[PDB]
RNA sequence: CCGGCCGGGAACUCAAAGGAGACUGCCAGUGAUAAACUGGAGGAAGGUGGGGAUGACGUCAAGUCAUCAUGGCCCUUACGACCAGGGCUACACACGUGCUACAAUGGCGCAUACAAAGAGAAGCGACCUCGCGAGAGCAAGCGGACCUCAUAAAGUGCGUCGUAGUCCGGAUUGGAGUCUGCAACUCGACUCCAUGAAGUCGGAAUCGCUAGUAAUCGUGGAUCAGAAUGCCACGGUGAAUAC
């Protein structure tokens, strides 16, 4: 009834919004489709690494970006409290609609 | 010239990350000139204010700005002054609203920057650039480092031809990712030229 | 119950579901011929049956997606033995000797920038 | 990267939206199967450097044309300058 | 090869007729890496052969190939100055990798319209040793032989 | 050939020469615009054409029509 | 059978043949063996005269052989005619449409000498 | 509605976090009873399993003052700034890197099976309709394991071609267009119709690669309004050879 998508781009970390989402949820209320890996998109960012000639150098960064789902199919005004001011993480991006 | 950035190759493992945000593209892009905006506005104000490095994080819509300093109150002013004036500008610059938080630094003599910044303060001021390693050096297995190293290059005291001059002391695994390797670089701008000094700080492993 | 093999190679990922009936065999709702049989190595994917009887003993039906023909034939190959599994430990001897039991890790070899591909180098010349 | 040229791109995203975008919109249905009163093109008389073609690219901290990225707005060569500081969040040296 | 000394790998005893010796032959004559042509080629010229000289399948190929196995070689040799072309009884699990090298090489060297039947003729001269690949067998032995005296 | 949809020319230009039809014409003419399709109500007339030290005397005639005027002063002197 | 050109082909299967003409380049060819209605694989072998003059007239309607060639030349001509940059290239035996010359123009150019 | 499509199903495929696993440790041969190697066992993986990242002190006053920074130098109503048009695309030639071929292990038509990895709102663009076509109009879904780019090609079938400068090869050029963009003359990219050069396998000489590699087949991406035979990535099929 509720799922809230989250993506960071560090994952021992965005797995911790997660289980803390999710957390403060079962406790709660509660109900909640577990938490969803999903496919984690990584760019790959490969660049010329002189200032100057040697196209033969170059470095090969690259930035993954991680996916959680989250679900929760009871929505209890209460949960409604919970997933509202009980939450932070700055660097994770939450998404309540779809 | 062919050693991997010290720092960079560690991220993954044992160093961090001095920007922690998140950002789609669309704004990845504004995004990233604004920290180089903040990190270049705070350096020229707080140049004598020994800062170490300065670490930011927008939260949804924020931006919070944190100082590693060892001078704290210089950083923060009459009880609560010059962090506003700073916030302020701060906030004014990445648009979206900040806070501000100053960071303790905990024997500086450690933190890499710190140290490069010094040697570089003292080229300038005019000091024997031998001597000014040397000390450096010492003050940090003086206060633990299980290694260092300091070079400089170029042009050292007056040279018409360019020397770099190292000075290791102890123990310094580039090579071992686990290992705690705090390396910074501070340029010195003289009358004769520009000075260039990294310096390594070995601190451990795990 | 359904006596399952997965098995699965380069690409590729075939699982093998058994159960005793006849010499018939579905692969994603196809004919053995209908998929493959028919092309490079319709007799691989019937071979881990040789040391180990069938001819119309035991059924199979299985799907497989990614990779290729040889690919999904090999990814199979390794589901069979694989499901020989139930069927005790005693039969899954000479599928060792066989070789069928091994997943062949042989993967593709990246593009790694300065060549031209994995290994291919662009030719040079002095002058 | 010579502060001139660089200006020159600055006023060339500044009338990119004062006209274009905007007014010059006034094209895209003012060509389309609605027919013809010719004057519907003729009016391409505004500042030039008022089109978004006109917008080069550059390293948005040296100005470099050159090796740009629209991830980073920056030249392959400040990428880097920064990426080995963190400096680029989720950003590393990567292999597989 | 300079400490490294290696095995050989193993092929697949050949989808057909079940032998390594022929799924050797396959991959020689194949090409872009095109097994699902290549077999298609050598079973059809196999079967040119087959019927076309009725002995049959295994027994065809076998003798064909029997005279484009050559038994001796030379190898080149820089000593003092000199190249010095060494003569050496060669071994048997190469005495054919080349016998099939050579058929191959001498039928895509050839008139026939066909692969299938440029390889068929190759066998067929060879069964009476009278081919392209088979005097290259003559001139192999004739190189040696005449450096009969280094030994 | 490009274009499709409503054949192209500089208003300057286009002006220039109703600056000489009703007028009639006077010394040669000069635009710098090498990209303008020359139209039939340019025949007759001498359009200078820009190519890049000067402008080369260019009359138009009874099918110099789809063409260009960059098309007839040419850029790189090669001999 | 002699047809449209001074061209006189045949002997092989249709559509191939009828390229021989000056004029029809596989497409042209379908179009006729298809507005004349005729099988397109067949050789004039049974091929009746009474087909062959069907066919005489359909490519009749386009300006294949001697007229192309005269034609296409008019077209050059009057390039060169107008002095233009497409033509002064005709002119001086280089390629029209742009090409690089600082190398390989070759086809354009005739064999290398000096 | 024979569509995982609806109920459900939590098994499996996968998805991404965390785990165990390989150590010459086990038998044995070799070797000084050592290191090691070799063979065998079990095992998904045996001998740093496969690949990547990581490039010591230093050598070439090696490359970069045009990425940026900067000592010194010089211009400053000109060595700076603005605008149009041109030029970096020139063409007797030479050299380097590549792409496309000379063909039946192929060309061609029709039918038809099986990938991986990326991409995206000033975007990817379905569907429908129009156009032989490139494209166009209208318009859905999609910030995306959902939607779109997007029908992988080699392959396998039938059939045709029958060794010919050819139903091989496509340069060159003519003609008519399409899209991007103020703007396709110089010089954009594609398309339809014609056009159909050289080229029948390349002297001396010379390069790559030791395994899912070489060889071959398609696929995406960064740059980018538009402009890839380059570059960076992806999997398909899949060798030969080392005394
Ligand atoms: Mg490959
Ligand atoms: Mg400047
Ligand atoms: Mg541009
Ligand atoms: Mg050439
Ligand atoms: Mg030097
Ligand atoms: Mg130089
Ligand atoms: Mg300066
Ligand atoms: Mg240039
Ligand atoms: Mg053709
Ligand atoms: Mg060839």
């Amino acid at each position: 009834r509720i799922r809230i998508r989250l993506k960071a781009f560090d994952h021992r970390l965005i797995d911790q919004a997660t289980a803390e989402i999710v957390e403060t949820a079962k406790r709660t209320g509660a109900q909640v489709r577990g938490p969803i890996p999903l496919p984690t998109r990584k760019e790959r960012f490969t660049v010329l690494i002189s200032p100057h000639v040697n196209k033969d150098a170059r470095d090969q960064y690259e930035i993954r970006t991680h996916l959680r789902l989250v679900d929760i199919v009871e929505p209890t005004e209460k949960t409604v409290d919970a997933l509202m001011r009980l939450d932070l993480a700055a660097g994770v991006d939450v998404q309540i609609s779809l | 010239g062919q050693k991997v950035h010290p720092n960079g190759i560690r991220l993954g493992i044992v160093k961090p990350w001095n920007s922690t945000w998140f950002a789609n593209t669309k704004e990845f892009a504004d995004n990233l000139d604004s920290d180089f905006k903040v990190r270049q506005y705070l350096t020229k104000e707080l140049a004598k204010a020994s800062v170490s490095r300065i670490v930011i994080e927008r939260p949804a819509k924020s931006i919070r700005v944190t100082i590693h300093t060892a001078r704290p109150g210089i950083v923060i002013g009459k009880k609560g002054e010059d962090v506003e004036k700073l916030r302020k500008v701060v906030a004014d610059i990445a648009g979206v609203p900040a806070q501000i938080n100053i960071a303790e630094v905990r024997k500086p003599e450690l933190d890499a920057k710190l140290v490069a910044d010094s040697i570089t303060s003292q080229l300038e001021r005019r000091v024997m650039f031998r001597r000014a390693m040397k000390r450096a050096v010492q003050n940090a297995m003086r206060l633990g480092a299980k290694g260092i190293k300091v070079e400089v290059s170029g042009r050292l005291g007056g040279a018409e031809i360019a020397r770099t001059e190292w000075y290791r002391e102890g123990r310094v695994p580039l090579h071992t990712l686990r290992a705690d390797i705090d390396y910074n670089t501070s340029e010195a701008h003289t009358t004769y030229g520009v000075i260039g000094v990294k310096v390594w700080i070995f601190k451990g492993e795990i | 119950n359904q006596y399952y093999g997965t098995g699965r190679r380069k690409s590729s990922a075939a699982r093998v579901f058994i159960k005793p009936g006849n010499g018939k065999i579905v692969i994603n709702q196809r004919s053995l011929e209908q998929y493959f049989g028919r092309e490079t190595a319709r007799m691989v994917v019937r071979q881990p049956l040789e040391l180990v009887d069938m001819v119309e003993k035991l059924d199979l039906y299985i799907t497989v997606k990614g990779g290729g023909i040889s690919g999904q034939a090999g990814a199979i190959r390794h589901g069979i033995t694989r499901a020989l599994m139930e069927y005790d430990e005693s039969l899954r001897s000479e599928l060792r000797k066989a070789g069928f039991v091994t997943r062949d890790a042989r993967q593709v070899e990246r593009k790694k920038v300065g060549l031209r591909k994995a290994r291919r180098r662009p030719q040079f010349s002095k002058r | 990267a010579k502060q001139s040229m660089k200006a020159r791109e600055v006023k060339r995203v500044a009338l990119a939206d004062k006209y274009f975008a905007k007014r010059a919109e006034l094209k895209a249905i003012i060509s389309d199967v609605n027919a013809r009163w010719n004057a519907v093109l003729k009016l391409q008389t505004l500042p030039r450097d008022s089109s978004p073609s006109r917008q080069r690219n550059r390293c948005r901290q040296t100005g470099r044309p050159h090796g740009f990225l629209r991830k980073f707005g920056l030249s392959r060569i400040k990428v880097r300058e920064a990426a080995m500081r963190g400096e680029i969040p989720g950003l590393k040296k990567a292999s597989w | 090869p300079r400490r490294r000394v290696i095995g050989q790998r193993k092929i697949l005893p050949d989808p057909k007729f079940g032998s390594e010796l022929l799924a050797k032959f396959v991959n020689i004559l194949m090409v872009d890496g095109k097994k699902s042509t290549a077999e298609s080629i050598v079973y059809s010229a196999l079967e040119t052969l087959a019927q076309r000289s009725g002995k049959s399948e295994l027994e065809a190929f076998e003798v064909a190939l029997e005279n484009v196995r050559p038994t001796v070689e030379v190898k080149s040799r820089r000593v003092g100055g000199s190249t010095y072309q060494v003569p050496v009884e060669v071994r048997p699990v190469r005495r054919n990798a080349l016998a099939m090298r050579w058929i191959v090489e001498a039928a895509r060297k050839r008139g026939d319209k066909s692969m299938a039947l440029r390889l068929a003729n190759e066998l067929s001269d060879a069964a009476e040793n009278k081919g392209t690949a088979v005097k290259k067998r003559e001139d192999v032995h004739r190189m040696a032989e005449a450096n009969k005296a280094f030994a | 050939r490009s274009l499709k949809k409503g054949p192209f020319i500089d208003l300057h230009l286009l002006k220039k020469v109703e600056k000489a039809v009703e007028s009639g014409d006077k010394k040669p003419l000069r635009t710098w615009s090498r990209r303008s399709t020359i139209f039939p109500n340019m025949i007759g007339l001498t359009i200078a054409v820009h190519n890049g030290r000067q402008h080369v005397p260019v009359f138009v005639t009874d099918e110099m029509v789809g063409h260009k005027l960059g098309e007839f002063a040419p850029t790189r002197t090669y001999r | 059978a002699r047809i449209a050109g001074i061209n006189i082909p045949d002997h092989k299967h249709a559509v191939i043949a009828l390229t021989s003409i000056y004029g029809v380049g596989k497409t042209r060819s379908k179009a006729i063996l298809a507005a004349a209605g005729i099988a397109e694989d067949v050789k004039i072998s049974e091929l009746s005269e009474g087909q062959i003059d069907t066919l005489r007239d359909e490519v009749a309607k386009f300006v294949v052989e001697g007229d192309l060639r005269r034609e296409i030349s008019m077209s050059i001509k009057r390039l060169m005619d107008l002095g233009c940059y497409r033509g002064l290239r005709h002119r001086r035996g280089l390629p029209v449409r742009g090409q690089r010359t600082k190398t390989n123009a070759r086809t354009r150019k005739g064999p290398r000498k000096p």
